[PDB]
């Protein structure tokens, strides 16, 4: 029991749902490396 | 652990260090096999350079 | 103020110094996404009285 505050036809006012922070921020990022294959020619490229 | 390394191609240099690290703390013994050397011996005077 | 192992050896036997001890219980931990760490701290003198 209990309709929906939608498809009832009246204007009300009612809750919601929040947080606290800035969220965005948190001083970081995502921080990767990435070690380069060593040289050319020996690369294995045949995995199908 | 007996650890043997083939090749160090992807050593993270975070986690190509921790395995020294361990080898002073936990008696690990590890291997490499693509290093080539010429060390020669050396007389009792003279230390090393 | 941080003391040294050999002092801790050679000290007058009536000569009472203080050694602070290192509280820590409540210290917010790292975020997810941050630098590793590789072999780290140790620890070499304890209070026993207590």
């Amino acid at each position: 029991v209990g309709i929906p505050k939608l498809e009832v036809d009246h204007i009300s006012f009612s809750n919601v749902v929040s947080m606290m922070t800035a969220n965005i921020r948190t001083g970081d990022d995502m921080a990767v490396e990435r070690v380069n294959p060593d040289d050319v020619r020996a690369i294995n490229i045949r995995n199908a | 652990v007996h650890m043997t390394i083939n090749e160090r191609a992807g050593m993270s240099k975070l986690v190509a260090d921790n395995i020294i690290a361990s080898v002073i703390k936990s008696n690990w013994v590890v291997d490499i096999h693509d290093i080539e050397y010429t060390a020669e011996v050396m007389t009792p005077s003279e230390g090393y350079t | 103020q941080h003391v040294d192992a050999e002092s801790i050896m050679t000290a007058p036997k009536g000569k009472l110094f203080h050694l602070q001890f290192m509280d820590g219980l409540l210290r917010p931990e790292p975020s997810a996404f941050d630098p590793p760490a590789s072999g780290e701290d140790m620890r070499l003198i304890y209070p026993l009285q207590p």
